[PDB]
């Protein structure tokens, strides 16, 4: 008697029941549900990452990253469930706590007070002071990714492009949250930028560079900043794309208050600091969190760190699907019966 | 949906605090 949604076979039960389609994300569909062990509701990702190494690489990671990971301001794993034999397995369900919406719905239908946008990106800030501190860079930080309740609690999740950060060592739908030196050139900057468009699209409820593709990404990106000031060129390691930004045309910054005009003053200059171009100069978490556009909500002692770094040394892009289908069994025997 | 006041947010009320 296995439950279906919309002609997919959702096998949860009879622990979880009275499925509700949410919606479709990266190879997999989220449904809420009932908890009947619990009593509480759930989200309930299905996921079918096995025909694909880059699929089961992102279902591993994730897996491996929320397990390890306990914040308020991150979500977690409550349970995963799949088939007893290895043999068996087709599919892997992840059970969550179940949120009422995330931001690029919410943002969809709603503008945002200038109170309610300050306290969300607190908890944005929060959530990933939280996260480097384990050393690991989420990389792909958007409005889709942060989960959200109408008592305006807010969880950061999808943590499949996750990595440990290093200098130096897969798509991915938009570039708009993309940094400017990933297009050039990894490191902690560019979570930061990606909370710093965040915090744009929420001030415009628009993303503020939607660029189509590659080089039009960096287009629009030097149609606000400008072009660079050099400092900016020659801290370019790729001389390739140097002489690229040197073989274009003149772009004038557009002032962030010309741009929103409606926002907070302490807002547009914290904005300032996580769009800088150069990453270098671009400010750190902990910093942000102390900007005084934050000072209402700010309290160091009341922001949790990771006990240690997590560690990611295995073989990242490498491994055989075959091989990390074998690694996620392990990974989710801890909630089998008998472990 | 609709948000509620930041005060319905736990963290939030540790805040007013
Ligand atoms: N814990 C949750 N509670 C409520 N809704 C959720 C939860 N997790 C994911 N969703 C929703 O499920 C849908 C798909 O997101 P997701 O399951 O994370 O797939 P994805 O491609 O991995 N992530 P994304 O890039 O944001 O679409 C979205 O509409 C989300 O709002």
């Amino acid at each position: 008697g296995p439950e279906m949604v919309r002609g997919q076979v959702f096998d949860v039960g009879p622990r979880y029941t009275n499925l509700s389609y949410i919606g479709e994300g990266a190879y997999g569909m989220v449904c809420s549900a009932y908890d009947n062990v619990n009593k509480v509701r759930v989200a309930i990702k299905k996921i079918s990452p096995f025909e694909h190494q880059t699929y089961c690489q992102r279902t591993l990671r994730e897996i491996k990253i929320l397990l390890a990971f306990r914040h308020e301001n991150i979500i977690g794993i409550n349970d995963i469930i799949r088939a007893p034999t290895i043999e068996q397995m087709k599919d892997v369900y992840i059970v969550q706590d179940l949120m009422e919406t995330d931001l690029y719905k919410l943002l969809k239908t709603q503008h945002l007070s200038n109170d309610h946008i300050c306290y969300f990106l607190y908890q944005i800030l929060r959530g990933l002071k939280y996260i480097h501190s384990a050393n690991v860079l989420h990389r792909d930080l958007k409005p889709s990714n942060l989960l959200l309740n109408t008592t305006c609690d807010l969880k950061i999740c999808d943590f499949g492009l996750a990595r440990v950060a290093d200098p130096d060592h897969e798509y991915v739908a938009t570039r708009w949250y993309r940094a400017p030196e990933i297009m050039l050139n990894y490191t902690k900057s560019i979570d930061i930028w990606s909370v710093g468009c965040i915090l744009a699209e929420m001030l415009s409820n628009r993303p503020i560079f939607p660029g189509k593709h590659y080089l039009d990404q960096l287009n629009h990106i030097l149609g606000i900043l400008g072009s660079p000031s050099q400092e900016d060129l020659n801290c370019i390691i790729n001389l390739k794309a140097r002489n690229y930004l040197l073989s274009l045309p003149h772009k004038n910054k557009v002032p962030w208050n010309r741009l929103f005009p409606n926002a907070d003053s302490k807002a547009l200059d914290l904005l300032d600091k996580m769009l800088t171009f150069n990453p270098h100069k671009r400010i750190e978490v902990e910093q942000a969190l102390a900007h005084p556009y934050l000072a209402q909500y700010y309290d160091p002692s009341d922001e949790p760190i990771a006990e240690a770094p997590f560690k990611f040394d295995m073989e990242l892009d490498d491994l055989p699907k075959e091989k990390l289908k074998e690694l996620i069994f392990e990974e989710t025997a801890r909630f089998q019966p008998g472990y | 949906p609709q948000l509620k006041p930041i005060e319905s947010s736990i963290l939030a009320q540790r805040r007013v605090r």
